[PDB]
């Protein structure tokens, strides 16, 4: 779950920088 | 759709060098290669495909700077075995992780040099600078920029410097020996700090499996969770715990670098790094993380966070997931997914990957999937055949030579590998013999012809090497030929009945259509038959190794004389291809030949030598004077002559008799008038196999 929660949040993060 | 049409271009000549290399042993990097391109063409989406080939480099083993490449193939039987719980297997999910681990800690090494060659003076390294100084360096340069961690927390330091964080550092880039030798040189100060540490990174670094003993596993484990995974805030340097999770696998169900400044490659990089792949039936829960939870994980953040079709695409990140998806090893979806957001692209890193054999290809019974499907044992499957067939429609008609580049990919996967071994061979032939019924360059696809009759090989027959070529050929020349005589293309048939060394067809379809051009009046326009294509496209500004005339196919024959003679003229003067015709039919030919010249005569307005070769064909009586005895020996023979000649003896009597009747206008006379009226005998002792009307027409002629 930690790592899941952590993934979309550096995806979303690295989205948002396109 | 104008760019487009030049990067096809440029990769098309590409796969052109791509076969000749294979055929004749050159070394080739495919993967390189079409990286370059992809860097040159300009694309949104381009850095991430340029990436994604250069992931496989380094997992596959192509690394051109050291004239090392794997053989073509070389992973086939080892990536197709079925048999997941296989030595095979273990192997490949093996090589994929430890490739992706790989390349991503080169990728963060010259990042490393990078910034260091951008700032030398600051850098300030000595005469021999080992990693440990560069990383230093590398620490010293973050820490100039306050990015090298998140504020309000502290680092343990010694001599001024991080030491968790050059331990981390050189983790990060592979350099894992380095790392343990750096705290070895450091033992004092680290047990001090960390009395346990130097004993965990030294087993880490001493095996191939980069594991610890089970003993200090346990006593490791242990120690974190007593000492560091509950722990005041800002107890632990980030850094510390960075390496205890690298180490010791702490904490598998967390997979982030959370206290530390870090990018989506630094996570995707862990997320390698941890993962372990074990030829053990069973594992603890605890310590249970491989390629195949790996790939769950990326297959999950697709659906989640990347678009499907090209619709919901707008700055090409599509490129990302692709990327990830091909570092899991995860082909078949890889390439399903880029499809539709770049096509070209698609085609081309498959056909990369399965050079090396790494993307499983739908059995043949199966070829009429969509491009991805699944097998039997759920596993994913890529149409290659079809794939590659459909790609070659957008060029195949203006550029027949590309296209039977791509078609021959298809027997990549025509070895003991596939499975299909010889259902994928099928595939290609039926594809390229579609190719050539579709077209009309025959003179390309399947060979040319010289003055002497001696074959020029097509592009198709040189690269039996490379599809498992022997009645192939003759057997799609046999239909295409068929199929033109039918459709009454003269030339081709002509061009491919002689391939098929069928010499006697030959000779009977000139024969017809020669004797087609002799039958009109003198007067109507030269019978034209369309041309073969010719076997190469000389240009404008470029150079013509191919000279006209070297060829049937540059002689621009659409004369029907003319190609009697060529013809005919290499099948007398050679006795091989001779005694293959029969006798009747080379004589008929011979006969129609001596017809159209003394049609020419008549044409041209020369009398005496009109009644010369005509009394030369001696199929008329026109050497008896009042004879009514010698006509009859002549029409018994009428039934023995050809048709195409038979035919023509209508025409032939209008001639002689209006040539004569000519040589009575310029005793002689007198004889010349009676054989004049002889004609009109012939004609009328077999005038019920004449037109029904010749009399009315030869006598109003006959003045
Ligand atoms: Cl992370």
């Amino acid at each position: 779950d930690p790592t899941i929660a952590a993934a979309d949040k550096i995806f979303s993060n690295w989205l948002a920088s396109q | 759709d104008r760019f487009l049409r030049e990067k096809q271009a440029k990769l098309a000549e590409k796969i052109r060098e791509f076969n000749d290399a294979r055929q004749r042993g050159t070394p080739f990097y495919i993967c390189r290669d079409l990286a370059d391109l992809e860097s040159k063409s300009g694309d949104r989406h381009g850095p991430h495909i340029v990436e994604a080939y250069r992931a496989v480099m380094e997992m596959v083993g192509e690394h051109p700077d050291a004239g090392e490449a794997p053989r073509e193939r070389q992973f086939a039987k080892m990536y197709l075995d079925p048999n997941t719980q296989s030595a095979n297997a273990l192997a490949m999910r093996k090589q994929i992780l430890k490739g992706a681990t790989t390349f991503l800690e080169k990728q963060f090494w010259n990042e490393v040099n990078s910034l260091i060659a951008k700032y030398p003076q600051d850098a300030n390294l000595g005469g021999l600078p080992d990693v440990v100084s560069k990383i230093k360096a590398y620490i010293r340069l973050r820490i100039a920029r306050k990015t090298l961690v998140p504020d309000n927390v502290e680092l343990q330091q010694i001599n001024g410097e991080y030491v968790w964080a050059i331990v981390f550092y050189l983790l990060r880039a592979g350099f894992v020996t380095e790392a343990a030798q750096y705290v070895n040189s450091n033992q004092a100060h680290f047990r001090a700090i960390d009395r346990t540490f130097s004993g965990y990174i030294n087993s880490y670094a001493s095996s191939e499996e980069r594991r610890l003993k089970r003993q200090m596993q346990d006593r490791c484990m242990s120690e974190y969770n007593q000492r560091i995974r509950n722990a005041p805030e800002g107890s632990i340097d980030p850094f510390r715990m960075a390496c205890y999770k690298i180490i010791g696998r702490c904490d598998l169900s967390n997979r982030s670098l959370d206290g530390l400044q870090t990018d989506v490659n630094d996570w995707i990089w862990l997320q390698f790094n941890l993962a372990r792949e074990t030829d053990r039936s069973l594992e603890l829960a605890g310590e249970s993380y491989g390629l195949a939870e790996l790939q769950a994980s990326i297959r999950e953040i697709g659906l989640k966070h990347f678009p499907k079709t090209a619709a919901e695409d707008t700055n090409g990140s599509f490129g990302m997931f692709f990327y990830l998806q091909i570092l899991a090893g995860m082909f078949e979806q890889a390439i399903a997914y880029l499809y539709p957001f770049s096509y070209v692209d698609a085609v081309h890193f498959a056909i990369a990957l399965t050079y090396y054999g790494l993307l499983r290809p739908v059995d043949a019974a199966s070829a009429g999937n969509e491009l991805l499907s699944h097998n039997t044992r759920s596993m994913p499957q890529i149409n290659f055949g079809r794939m590659l067939g459909y790609y070659t429609r957008d060029f195949r008609a203006a550029n027949p030579a590309a296209a039977v580049d791509y078609l021959v990919l298809i027997c990549l996967n025509a070895d003991e590998a596939a499975g299909g071994q010889q259902a994928q061979a099928a595939l290609c032939h039926e594809a390229l013999r579609e190719l050539v019924l579709e077209s009309r360059e025959f003179s390309r696809l399947i060979g040319d012809i010289r003055p002497d009759g001696r074959r020029i090989r097509g592009v198709i027959e040189e690269r039996g090497p490379l599809i498992a070529l022997d009645d192939f050929i003759r057997t799609i020349t046999l239909q295409a030929a068929s199929f033109a005589d039918d459709n009454g293309r003269t030339t081709d048939a002509v061009l491919l009945y002689h391939l098929a060394e069928d010499y006697d067809t030959v000779v009977s379809i000139v024969s017809r259509a020669l004797s087609e051009a002799i039958s009109l009046e003198i007067g109507e326009d030269p019978m034209r038959l369309i041309p073969v294509k010719p076997r190469v496209t000389n240009a404008e500004g470029q150079v013509e190794e191919a000279a006209p005339g070297s060829s049937l196919s540059l002689a621009a024959i659409d004369d029907p004389v003319e190609l009697a003679k060529a013809m005919m003229g290499m099948y007398e003067r050679d006795h091989m291809f001779w005694q293959k015709i029969r006798e009747p039919n080379r004589v008929a030919c011979s006969v129609l030949l001596q017809m159209a010249d003394i049609k020419s005569l008549v044409e041209q307005g020369r009398w005496a030598e009109c009644l010369d070769k005509i009394r030369a064909l001696d199929i008329l009586p026109l050497t008896a004077r009042g004879d009514p005895g010698t006509i009859r020996s002549y029409a018994a023979r009428f039934p023995s002559l050809a048709q195409p000649v038979a035919i023509n003896v209508p025409n032939l009597l209008m001639w002689t008799v209006l040539c004569c009747m000519r040589q009575r206008e310029r005793l002689m006379m007198d004889e010349l008038k009676q054989m004049t009226v002889d004609l009109m005998a012939y004609t009328s002792q077999l005038r019920y196999r004449l037109p029904p009307h010749l009399h009315e027409a030869l006598a109003r002629a006959s003045a």
